[PDB]
Formats: C-alpha cells, structure tokens, sequence
C-alpha cells in the first residue's frame, strides 16, 4: 500500500565514490561528453541502465588525463551508475 | 486486454518532463574556488541532447547555494502531474555528497529530498533522474594496462 | 590502453545509503529474499541490472515493517544498485 | 568473421567464478552488537541459489574483523584466469561504508581493493559483484502511500 520514499531516484555520477571528476577546457567533462554521445546514438534503442553502461565503458577506456604535473598525469576514470529504480527506463514508447 | 506487465515506466504523459541544467562556472573568491573552463561545452551538448528526448530544458548559471535550494524547492512544487520524469543535471565542483553553489556548499540530500515520494506527490512513482558532473573526492585512478 | 582500476565492479546494496537494511527472523532478509528469488526466476532470460530492477521493485512493493514500537513500525525499503559494470552481464550464455 | 560488437562481458570461460558469501550471526560482547537471527536462512538461500549459476560457493560463518581481511586477500590472490566473474557476499551488521567482523569493523574498501584491477590481474576486466546485506546507516523510510 506504500512505496519508499527514496524509491524512483537515479543517480548518474561521473565517477566513483572519493574520487576526483576529469574535464577538458575544450570538449567538456569526460562524462558529459560520453552521456551526451550514448544518449544520441542509444536513447531510441536501449534501456536506460544498458545505455549509462555504455557511458561507462566510454569514460573508462577513451580518456585518460595528460598533465605535466606527475600527480594528475596518466589518470582515468569510471563513472557511477546508482540506481534506486523499481521499473525498466526507455525515453520512447 | 490481454496479459499486463507492469516492467518499464510509463513514460507516455503529454510532457517528458523537465530538464533542470545547473552550470556553476565562477565561484567566489573566497570560496577559493577556481573556476571551471568549458563547462558551457557540457551546458550546451545538455540542452541539445535533452532537447532532442523531449524534455522541457531550463538551463541556469552560476547559482549560490541559496539560489539552488530555492529553485529545487520551487521545481518540487510545481504540478508534474503531466510529466512522465523529471531530470536534474549538476555541473560544479563538489565533494562525496556536496555540490557547490558558487558562494558554498549544498548537500545533495537537501536538493533531492524535495524530491521524494513523499513530498513530491506529482512525482511520486515516476524516474527522478539526477545527473551529477563534479568531484566525490581527492583520490585519482592510476589505471592499469590492459 | 588502460582501464580505471575501479572499473567492472558492481555493488548490489539492500538500502540506500544511510538507511537501515531490513531482516525477518523466520524468512530472511528482505533484498536477499527478493535477490535470490529474481535470479532464480530470471537469470537465465534478463540482463543482470535488469534482474536488480526486479529486486527494487520487489523489495519496495512487498515489504514493510511491523513493530510494536513506533519507531520501527510501517518502515520501507529500497534498495541501492552501484554500478561500476563496463558492459552488460549475462549469467547465461 | 562477422560484426563482432563487444557489448556483454564473456561468461564462458571454464569457471563461472567462486561465490564467497560470509555469514556473521553471534557478535562479541563487547562491540555491545546483538545476534542476527534468521541469517542462516539468507545463507542457504544464497548457497541454493548461486550454485545453480554455477558458482563455486564458499560459506563461511562468524569471521572476526582479522579473519574476513584475511579471507579476503587469500581469495584475491589465487588464480582466477579460468572463472569469468566473481563474488562476494556479505551479511552483518553495518554502517554507510562499514560492514562488521564478529569482533570490530572492516571499511568496504579494505575489502574491495584487493580486487581492484591492478591488484587482481586474473580478475581484470572481469565483473566483480559484491552483494551486501548491511545497514548503511540508522534511517528509516517513512514510505507514500500510493
Ligand atoms: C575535483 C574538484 O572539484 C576539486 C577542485 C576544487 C573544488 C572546490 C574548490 C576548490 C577546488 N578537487 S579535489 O581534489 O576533489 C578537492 C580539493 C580541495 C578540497 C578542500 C576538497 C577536494
Ligand atoms: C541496522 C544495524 O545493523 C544497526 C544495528 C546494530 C549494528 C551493530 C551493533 C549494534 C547494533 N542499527 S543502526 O540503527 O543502523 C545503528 C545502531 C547503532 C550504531 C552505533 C550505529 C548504527
């Protein structure tokens, strides 16, 4: 007769939990640039889950950070999908 | 009717819903907060690829931590009752938890909470997509070869 | 040519962060109830954060709390799906 | 060959993977910790369960903090080259990032990182689930009615 208050909620994250986010000055963040892209090619295509999975193998094999400081050079980064849905997400019907 | 299966979201309402973009480029300087180049690049592929899904985008900029919470509040009470989602997108610098207006800090949970089933009944049991681009954190991924 | 050492991980949380995960002394706890009743009906036809999906909605729909005392009584729960996942998983193949 | 697209990870290999599931029921005095009835039930259930995927199930039962990083770091350090996957089961008591040994805590993390990719090679590239039935802090959901 009642649902969680907290249920219905997605939490797309560009990375993960205590971790530093990447952007580039000219194209973007890393993760926006990847959401953008997955969800023009994919949003008449896949569920929502499968398509921020494919957001996440982008973010995480495409990109890696080039500095001449040695402590932020060569870095990368996973996004982090947290999802408190209760129903499959598809933005046609 | 034949069988029902109740396994996606309904997502056939007159309206997708609104897109609420967030794009926090200058801080205060006491903040100590540098700013953050090329944001607008995220802002504006936003506002386009959320044009093209439908949704009924709302772009703002440089927001306090007082302008944040207000304009959440005032989206939470608004009539979503012909919107099939609502979806909020955050670009800033952040920590694990914490978005940062552009005078301050806010805590997602405060932003979100206006959000929840229970306080948001033209949202209740539809997707509250929150989109976040900033910082959870100090730490740095090395990777390793594949 | 490298991968986020925090990539293809994936954390299939009972509540949502904060909150107390519920149990039941005589059926089990509430998620692995559910969790074990969606793979065992759906492994070997759904993708796996689809089977997940299943389990939220499960879990947030058919239970609740009973407690003589009020603070623990008519509680909720919704679980937490944490995605680190770079491609879509399949127990079957 | 034909198109091949990338898109599910390979869950062929020889081995589906081991399925390590720790049960904690009986706590020390001291930690000031109750008993958790009915785990065993949870246990077997994921024992049944698992084993008809095809996992190779490894219950173990009251681990103290010491004994669980142990296990842990034992685990991470054979050879899973032949298993496409693993996992992890943990059921105990708990707090946001914590889950307990029978006698203290032990961070998420520490647990976690032996399996980081460049810690396991063997597991690179390979799903790792850790399933976790753990209080995440002390809050209670009021639910909606509907
Ligand atoms: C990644 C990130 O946003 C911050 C950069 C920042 C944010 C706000 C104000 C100044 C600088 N980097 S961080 O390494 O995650 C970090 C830096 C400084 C503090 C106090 C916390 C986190
Ligand atoms: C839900 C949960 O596991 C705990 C119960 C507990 C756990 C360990 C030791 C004693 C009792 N409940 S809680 O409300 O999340 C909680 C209770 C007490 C502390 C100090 C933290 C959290």
């Amino acid at each position: 007769h009642k649902i969680p208050v907290e249920a219905d909620f997605l939490y797309a994250y560009s990375t993960a939990p205590g971790y530093y986010s990447w952007r580039n000055s000219k194209d973007g963040s890393w993760f926006i640039q990847s959401l953008c892209a997955m969800l023009k090619q994919y949003a008449d295509k896949l569920e929502f889950m499968h398509i921020l999975t494919r957001v996440n193998r982008k973010v995480a094999t495409e990109f890696e950070s080039f500095s001449f400081d040695a402590t932020f050079h060569a870095k990368k980064q996973i996004p982090c999908i947290v999802s408190m849905l209760t129903k499959e997400l598809y933005f046609y019907h | 009717s034949g069988i029902s299966l109740d396994n996606s979201y309904k997502m056939d309402y007159p309206e997708m819903g609104l897109c609420i973009i967030i794009n926090n480029k200058n801080f205060h300087k006491s903040t100590g907060m540098t700013s953050r180049s090329g944001t607008d690049v995220d802002a504006a592929n936003l506002r386009e690829t959320f044009r093209n899904l439908k949704y009924e985008v709302r772009n703002k900029n440089d927001l306090t931590r007082e302008e944040i919470v207000e304009l959440m509040r005032d989206v939470s009470k608004e009539d979503h009752s012909k919107r099939s989602s609502f979806v909020c997108v955050l670009l800033s610098h952040g920590e694990e938890g914490i978005i940062f207006g552009t005078n301050g800090p806010v805590d997602l949970k405060k932003i979100t909470n206006f959000f929840r089933g229970d306080r948001c009944r033209s949202l209740t049991g539809k997707p509250k997509l929150f989109i976040i681009q900033a910082c959870r954190g100090t730490e740095l991924d090395c990777g390793i070869e594949t």
